[PDB]
């Protein structure tokens, strides 16, 4: 029958802020203060990380980035890039 | 002739160097080498390769 307490919530909503009703607003980083008082982006990584924990990542633009290392290596070279030029002296 | 090699330097060391090369001709085949300074003579020279 009859379908009481609508209970309007039209005010509760914009106690956290007006704006958030439009947009869902960006996320933000924490803070660690080992990281001296530098601030993370979110959206960006400049540092070459260790291909392990950090997942596959994704690119869309730009941004000189590093990357995340899965094989690191050092051994000695040869004396010549290739042809028959293979001089030493 | 695959590769060829000069060493033009001045050591009494047995110095041992490593070239690479790509394999591309397949099957099991022979690898030579020939040395074009000819033999000492006497025992002033040594490049002994």
């Amino acid at each position: 029958g009859m379908t009481g307490i609508l209970f309007s919530l039209g005010a509760s909503m914009v106690l956290g802020g007006v704006a958030q009703m439009l947009a869902p607003k960006a996320r933000t980083p924490r803070i660690q203060t080992t990281d001296n008082g530098k601030q993370n982006t979110y959206f960006s990584s400049l540092d070459n990380m260790v291909a392990q924990g950090n997942v596959l990542p994704v690119l869309y633009g730009e941004m000189r980035v590093g990357s995340r290392v899965v094989s690191q290596e050092i051994s000695t070279a040869d004396e010549g890039d290739g042809g028959q030029v293979v001089v030493i002296g | 002739t695959e590769k060829d090699i000069t060493i033009k330097g001045k050591t009494t060391s047995q110095y041992l160097a490593s070239v690479v090369m790509g394999n591309l001709p397949p099957r099991p085949f022979n690898i030579r080498m020939r040395r074009m300074t000819p033999d000492s003579t006497t025992d002033q020279l040594q490049n002994k390769t």
